């Protein structure tokens, strides 16, 4: 299937002393395999997927040195902003900054990212050409310019198109036996009594990778929507996700419905009925 | 790997 | 200042039976800003050994986090999350539900 690589990096700035708290991540689709954590106590960037482990103490050193100048750049941007913004010292405020490359099935380049947040709000963004920018207010506009005179979305794109999907390729590679594996849903379907006249059937999917994932119920071969109930996808803990969906029907009428499950994983979709 | 170059302060 | 209430679901890793060391997940998610306090509990009390994942985002900027810890269900013994952020007035408890 399709692939990513993406970056996440957030910083907290803490009046009154120090520093901000900066928390760096890396991620190859629904696998996180390096992080940085200003509060630790190795400073370094550290391993977090046995097959990044294979690489050796310059890959390490190289991300580390990295890692060290993307925190120091937050750090210049929480004071640049704050005085963009006419904010006080005595707030905390954040920015957040991701970026990374998608490949298609064949492994090569379809689309790069670098995005940018200051409290929560949309910033700036490099747009899908990897060219030119969005700037959602003033401020942003300012930094812009600034990055616009240094060429900043030349050296981006250079490193989206190339660097990154050079790299997303040789995890993939390296990482193949769980990175190229799929996890197709294991799936049952519950049954609860509210009342005399009601029930409730839950369709769950369970231990899938990756994340991805469609639930949904038919009623007599139809799409059902209205008395159903879908949660957000979550994390199993051991690297695998979960999911249900549920709808409401009448007590004896269970037989009508059917929930349809589709993911990478299951050559077809597969259909559960309540027994 | 980490990008070096286009990472630069607001 | 732009503030969102976390989305919370308590819920076990494996499927829920007695006897078996299974590990009790709270995942937090949607909320910004980043700090928040999360507590798992068992039979109302604070459970001491929890662990949780390293600080991340989706597109929409909003955080998210998993808490969890190795536990052992039963008939007797009740599990709960307890949440406090910035936007909730009083500690939010959610009652894990084996069947949710």
């Amino acid at each position: 299937g399709s692939h990513s690589m993406r970056y996440f990096f957030t910083s907290v700035s803490r009046p009154g002393r120090g520093e901000p708290r900066f928390i760096a991540v890396g991620y190859v689709d629904d696998t996180q395999f390096v992080r940085f954590d200003s509060d630790a106590a190795s400073q370094r960037m550290e391993p977090r997927a046995p097959w990044i482990e294979q690489e050796g103490p310059e890959y390490w050193d190289g991300e580390t040195r990295k890692v060290k100048a993307h925190s120091q750049t937050h750090r210049v941007d929480l004071g640049t902003l704050r005085g963009y913004y006419n904010q006080s010292e005595a707030g905390s405020h954040t920015v957040q900054r991701m970026y990374g490359c998608d490949v298609g099935s064949d492994w090569r380049f379809l689309r790069g990212y670098h995005q940018y947040a200051y409290d929560g709000k949309d910033y700036i963004a490099l747009k899908e050409d990897l060219r030119s920018w969005t700037a959602a207010d003033m401020a942003a506009q300012t930094t812009k310019h600034k990055w616009e005179a240094a060429h900043v979305a030349e050296q981006l794109r250079a490193y989206l198109e190339g660097t990154c999907v050079e790299w997303l390729r040789r995890y993939l590679e390296n990482g193949k036996e769980t990175l190229q594996r799929t996890d197709a849903p294991k799936t049952h379907m519950t049954h609860h009594a509210v009342s005399d006249h009601e029930a409730t059937l839950r369709c769950w999917a369970l231990s899938f990778y990756p994340a991805e994932i469609t639930l949904t119920w038919q009623r007599d071969g139809e799409d059902q929507t209205q008395d159903t109930e879908l949660v957000e996808t979550r994390p199993a803990g051991d690297g695998t996700f979960q999911k249900w969906v549920a709808v409401v029907v009448p007590s004896g009428q269970e037989q009508r419905y059917t929930c349809h499950v589709q993911h990478e994983g299951l050559p077809k979709p597969l259909t559960l009925r309540w027994e | 790997e980490l990008a070096g170059l286009g990472i630069n302060t607001v | 200042m732009i503030q969102r209430t976390p989305k919370i679901q308590v819920y076990s890793r494996h499927p829920a039976e007695n006897g078996k060391s299974n590990f009790l997940n709270c995942y937090v998610s949607g909320f910004h800003p980043s700090d928040i306090e999360v507590d798992l509990l068992k039979n109302g009390e604070r459970i001491e050994k929890v662990e949780h994942s390293d600080l991340s985002f989706s597109k929409d900027w909003s955080f998210y986090l998993l808490y969890y810890t190795e536990f052992t269900p039963t008939e007797k013994d009740e599990y709960a999350c307890r949440v406090n952020h910035v936007t909730l007035s009083q500690p939010k408890i959610v009652k894990w539900d084996r069947d949710m």
